[PDB]
Parts: C-alpha cells; sequence; structure tokens
C-alpha cells in the first residue's frame, strides 16, 4: 500500500499485422458447363 | 439481351454466354471392315440344342 513501480528506460518496437482485403472474382457459365456443346441438352435447359 | 432476358439494358459490363457459333457439318469415321458375318447360320441353323 506504499510501494510503486516507475520505469526508468523504454524501447521502440515495430510489429507486423497482416489483414486480407479481397479475394478472386469468379464468373461461371451455365452453358458449356452443364451441357457443353450439345444442342439437345441446351434445348432442355431453356426452362431453367 | 438474350443472356439477360430483357429488351432494355442498363449501362455497364456483363459476361455473355455462347449463342454465336453452331456446327454445320458431319464427320463419320468407321473402320473399313467389309466381311459380312452370318446371321443366316447362328439364327437359321440346322438344329438348336
Ligand atoms: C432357313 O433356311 C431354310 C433353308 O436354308 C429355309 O427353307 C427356311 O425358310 C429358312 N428359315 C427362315 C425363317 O427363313
Amino acid at each position: 500500500n506504499n510501494s510503486i513501480a516507475i520505469p526508468t528506460n523504454f524501447s521502440i518496437s515495430v510489429t507486423t499485422e497482416v489483414m486480407p482485403v479481397s479475394m478472386a472474382k469468379t464468373s461461371v457459365d451455365c452453358t458449356m458447363y452443364i451441357c457443353g456443346d450439345s444442342l439437345e441438352c441446351s434445348n432442355l435447359l431453356l426452362q431453367y | 439481351k438474350c443472356t439477360i432476358k430483357n429488351f432494355n439494358v442498363n449501362k455497364g459490363i456483363y459476361q455473355t454466354s455462347n449463342f454465336r457459333v453452331s456446327p454445320t457439318q458431319e464427320v463419320v469415321r468407321f473402320p473399313n471392315i467389309t466381311n459380312r458375318c452370318p446371321f443366316d447360320k447362328v439364327f437359321n441353323a440346322t438344329r438348336f440344342p
């Protein structure tokens, strides 16, 4: 109740912090993935 | 317009599907075997067992 601790010297420290910001932008196509080059499959896909 | 299914298009950029190229030719390649195996012997044999 009557003792304190006071520092007499100091130091300068540099720390690194890495943060993600963005990711890859991906675009898909329903054609040439679901049916490919096939007119018969593409005809049935028009309802979706 | 066919990709976005609309007649009026807003200003911007859009990815488009394939509606441009269509095949117009046929290429058939079979092996050149000319011998005719007998359906007159395995079917119309003398006596089935
Ligand atoms: C099978 O062959 C015999 C003679 O070769 C002929 O008389 C008979 O009509 C033939 N069977 C059929 C179903 O054509």
